[PDB]
């Protein structure tokens, strides 16, 4: 078989940065047919370089691939927010067709603060069963938080849900949501919750609250 | 047009037959594959085989044999795939892939054929609107939340008033939390924009039938 590994397994950047990758493959990819694909969080991958060096219409000019055989580059030059995905190449052994293992790009940028909002748990939820409250952190850098609940004073539940975000392609930006899940058989019951958020950025974790008001 | 159109999603048991297909529509027929790439649940890409759109060509992975039932049917164009003894980790998703050229690499890749393999039961989402409190916040331009309780299996699609405002869009994944996979979608529109201007939530789920329109 001929398989491919192109280590950094994750790797960094910043805009401007010349970041290079290699697809790794064995011996002489019988003639050298190479081709870098970026699948951007849960699509569809698309060719930016095919027959090795190649790039076509459709991507601008931070791109190079080139090597005989055994390596094979790929020159971004400079990176935009969208760079952010997985990139992976694919070959020959003279048939059948290996893939590789892709390299993860993580755009980096200055830090930015949580902007948390609450939504107190929907008409046709507890009409009909319990209440998700669900708390949305959105916007921010680096990826790393905690988010914990008041139940009442800053009761420690179980039974917490958690969503991050793909990396956005406009700000190198993450996001993510949290959920209480609990019974009428008892929202109905504990009156002042919130979502307490800690991250580098402030000092303070932020607190921002609710008790019975809005329906 | 051109197109490479797929349809999936199917949820088996363990055991089962996944009948899926892939239409090849607009070049010529007669020199092409149709190579069924398959993709890795938080994984890689791998290879099955290859299909002749014409004539019945399966040049095949050595792995791949068995599970393998790549065929074209003259008339109408298309080409299937008809894996069999499925098993908790065929439970990924499936492609159908291009040549214009020698790019030995296929430009025009297909769509998200999906398949889930499990033994639990089928559940329709139960859409929510959440609203906020009447207020004044961080900045001058609100933000609205949905959420989709826990449904079966993934996925679902959650969409926010089609067209005119395709406002901060971030959906948020999903834990497979018990059973169930729970889903939650945002915004943040302008405030004049809302309320004059309803927006609106809409959400299908292919094994329950569903869509739900909801409106804020
Ligand atoms: O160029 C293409 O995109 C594809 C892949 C393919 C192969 O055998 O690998 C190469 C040439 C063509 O005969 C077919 C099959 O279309």
């Amino acid at each position: 078989e001929n398989v491919l590994t192109q280590s950094p397994a994750i790797m960094s950047a910043s805009p401007g940065e010349k970041v290079t990758m290699a697809c790794r493959a064995s011996s002489s990819v019988s003639s050298t047919y190479l081709h870098w694909y970026q699948q951007k969080s849960g699509a569809s991958p698309k060719l930016l370089i095919y027959s090795t060096s190649n790039l076509a219409s459709g991507v601008p000019a931070r791109f190079s691939g080139s090597g005989s055989g055994t390596s094979y580059s790929l020159t971004i030059s400079s990176v935009e927010a969208e760079d952010a995905a997985t990139y992976y190449c694919q070959q020959y052994s003279g048939y059948p067709l290996t893939f590789g293992a892709g390299t993860k790009l993580e755009l980096k940028r200055a830090d930015a603060a949580p902007t948390v909002s609450i939504f107190p748990p929907s008409s046709e939820q507890l009409t009909s069963g319990g209440a998700s409250v669900v708390c949305f952190l959105n916007n921010f850098y680096p990826k790393d938080i905690n988010v914990k609940w008041k139940i009442d004073g800053s009761e420690r539940q179980n039974g917490v849900l958690n969503s991050w975000t793909d990396q956005d392609s406009k700000d190198s930006t993450y996001s993510m949501s949290s959920t209480l899940t609990l019974t009428k058989d008892e929202y109905e019951r504990h009156n002042s919750y919130t979502c307490e958020a800690t991250h580098k950025t402030s000092t303070s974790p932020i607190v921002k609250s609710f008790n019975r008001n809005e329906c | 047009d051109v197109q490479l159109q797929q349809s999936g999603p199917e949820l088996e048991k363990p055991g089962a037959s996944v009948k899926i297909s892939c239409k090849a529509s607009g070049f010529s027929l007669p020199g092409h594959n149709i190579n069924w790439i398959v993709q890795r649940n938080g994984k890689s890409l791998e290879w099955i085989g290859n299909i002749d759109p014409y004539y019945g060509g399966t040049n095949f992975n050595p792995k791949f044999k068995g599970k393998a039932t790549l065929t074209v049917d003259k008339s109408s164009s298309t080409l299937y795939m008809h894996l069999t003894s499925l098993q908790s980790e065929d439970s990924a998703v499936y492609y159908c892939a291009r040549r214009r050229d020698g790019n030995y690499g296929f430009t025009y890749w297909g769509q998200g054929t999906l398949v889930t393999v499990s033994a639990a039961k089928t559940t329709p989402p139960s859409v929510y609107p959440l609203a906020p409190g009447s207020a004044a916040q961080t900045n001058s331009m609100v933000t609205l939340g949905c959420l989709v309780k826990g449904y079966f299996p993934e996925p679902v699609t959650v969409t926010w008033n089609s067209g005119s405002l395709s406002s901060g869009v971030h959906t948020f994944p999903a834990v497979l939390q018990s059973d169930l996979y729970t889903l939650s979608s945002s915004v943040t529109v302008p405030s004049s924009t809302w309320p004059s201007e309803t927006v609106t939530c809409n959400v299908a789920h292919p094994a329950s039938s569903t869509k739900v329109d909801k409106k804020i």
